[PDB]
């Protein structure tokens, strides 16, 4: 009734669909937004240019 | 750092100064002071004798 032989051996080749290959893990670089200095009013020195 | 942060500071607080004579005639001082005067010329020659 199950498909076997006499002595038991089945019958029907089975089959399991092969797991799908490796996978591939990347890394990027990040940047964000960066800001500058800022300018204050000068002070008058008493030496010429 | 240090010099500089030394140089920044005498070039902010730097100054023109002022700048006056004064003359001190030794004779008129001395005739002059409040509590314990003299005579400049007279107690000289006078200590030299």
């Amino acid at each position: 009734r199950h498909n076997l032989s006499i002595d038991g051996q089945p019958l029907s080749l089975a089959i399991y669909a092969e797991p799908t290959d490796p996978k591939a893990l990347l890394t990027s670089m990040v940047q964000a937004s960066q800001g500058g200095s800022a300018v204050l009013p000068g002070t008058l020195s008493l030496y010429r240019f | 750092l240090n010099l500089a942060e030394m140089e920044k500071v005498w070039l902010e607080r730097d100054e023109r100064a002022l700048e006056v004579t004064r003359t001190v005639s030794l004779a008129q001082f001395y005739q002059a002071l409040s509590s314990d005067n003299f005579n400049l010329t007279e107690k000289l020659t006078q200590f030299l004798r």
